[PDB]
DNA sequence: CATTAGCGAGAATTTTAGTCACGGC
RNA sequence: GGCUUUUUUG
DNA sequence: GCCGTGACTAAAGGCAAAAAAGCCTTCTCGCTAATG
């Protein structure tokens, strides 16, 4: 039932992430991969890449893949909260700020370059007289305006993306890190057969995170395999 | 320094100093084969104390 | 002269356990929350982000990992010596010298 | 002649000052 | 020759 | 709400000499020696 969790969790960040031989399942993702641009051009554009998003999680080729294509839109949340640190560290910093303004104040606008004009309007002396940060505030605007224009998607949607693949992955690693632990029994009970102790643990995070709702050979027995693994040519190492 | 017969008298800082250097080698091969993090935290914890 | 290469980055006792605590003073927490962050037995945030959790903040177990349901990613957070050098060396000086 | 330790080598109270948390008008 | 523990001289 | 207050904790306590003793982790096994 754990194991179920942990699909979710990799589900909804392969939704995050979609938002010969290896051209037969490339075929189901091109189906619709040039038919989708021009429906999202202009409802249905959500309709269409629900369908465009379903068929990439039908197959599952390699995990490698999946984690190249994290990485691959992990670097545009670094370099958006690049930005954000960036921006904190010329007002805030070297200001007094509450840091509660930018909920009004920045999330609302991101790509208008007024809210930084906007906080003049409600005070706060040292944003009084921004002056010299505010030409630094919107000069790595002039940076993040550009920044979005190549990304091609919206900051909001970028954060709810990155929200729900990080509540994903989190979920995942919660699950992991919280059925591990109660483990350490069995590992110790097979490794009596210090350091062949810890050798019978070494497998099993790895039999840990194999093991599957669909198998059904006993967990005990089917980590027993790999930590008799340790027993079998690894003893002697 | 060796005293009377085969056994030789040992020092404060050689024990802690081999206490230390076989946690380090302890933690360093145990961190190359990526074991579960429960088991470096009170490696690296009792690292800390020696 | 003789080197051991640690493991991992390891934090000095005397800075820390003087009667004023020099990295104490320096960050501005109680010498309390210090030692229970080096033992790992106490959760820290070293960068909070744009989400609802102080730079500086300590937390626990439940704390963080319900922030980290919640945000994940988005917030930055490390143990140890190692979060306590990363913290030190994220802070600069003169910036905080003209602050104060 | 037959049995077994074994260890060699390897391994696993008084006094004072200062600081910090609570609290009092 | 280091440590520890006593005893003693002033 | 800041200074008062009490509660908690680090640090040192003579100088030199002599005379003694006793130690420097502990658990485990194969061919040599201890043992029957």
């Amino acid at each position: 039932d754990i194991a179920k969790r942990i699909e979710d969790g990799i589900n909804q960040v392969q939704c995050s992430v979609a938002e010969e031989l290896a051209r037969e399942k490339f075929a189901e993702l091109r189906a619709q991969y040039v038919v989708t641009r021009d429906t999202i051009k202009a409802a249905t554009a959500q309709e269409e890449i629900l369908k465009l998003s379903e068929v990439f999680k039908q197959f599952r080729l390699v995990p490698k893949q999946f984690d190249y294509l994290v990485n691959s839109m992990r670097v545009m949340m670094d370099r958006v909260r690049t930005q954000e640190r960036l921006i904190m560290k010329l007002c805030v910093e070297q200001c007094k700020m509450p840091k509660k303004n930018f909920i009004t104040l920045f999330t609302g606008n991101e790509t208008s370059d007024t809210w930084f004009n906007a906080a003049i309007a409600m005070n706060k002396p040292w944003s009084e007289k921004l002056h010299d940060v505010s030409e630094e505030v919107h000069r790595a605007l002039q940076k993040l305006q550009q920044i979005e224009e190549e990304t091609g998607l919206t900051i909001e949607q970028v954060k709810d993306i990155n929200r729900r693949m990080s509540i994903g992955e989190a979920k995942a690693r919660r699950a992991k890190k919280e059925m591990v632990e109660a483990n350490l029994r069995l590992v110790i009970s097979i490794a009596k057969k210090l350091d062949l102790i810890q050798e019978g643990n070494i497998g099993l995070m790895k039999a840990v995170d194999k093991f599957e709702y669909r198998r059904g050979y006993k967990f005990s027995t089917y980590a027993t395999w790999w930590i008799r693994q340790a027993i079998t040519r690894s003893i002697a190492d | 320094v060796p005293l009377d017969g085969g056994r030789f008298a040992t020092s404060d800082l050689n024990d802690l100093y081999r206490r230390v250097i076989n946690r380090n080698n302890r933690l360093k091969r145990l961190l190359d084969l990526a074991a579960p993090d429960i088991i470096v935290r009170n490696e690296k914890r009792m690292l800390q104390e020696a | 002269m003789g080197h051991i290469e640690l493991a991992s980055p390891t934090a000095h006792i005397w800075f820390l356990k003087s009667l004023p605590s020099r990295i104490g003073l320096l960050l501005d927490m109680p010498l309390r929350d210090i030692e229970r962050v080096l033992y790992f037995e106490s959760y820290v945030v070293i960068e909070g982000g744009m989400t609802n959790l102080e730079r500086q903040q300590i937390l626990t177990e439940e704390q963080y990992l319900d922030a980290l349901e919640e945000f994940g990613d988005e917030f930055d957070a490390k143990m140890g010596a190692e979060a306590i050098q990363a913290l030190l060396k994220s802070m600069d000086l003169e910036q905080e010298c003209e602050q104060l």
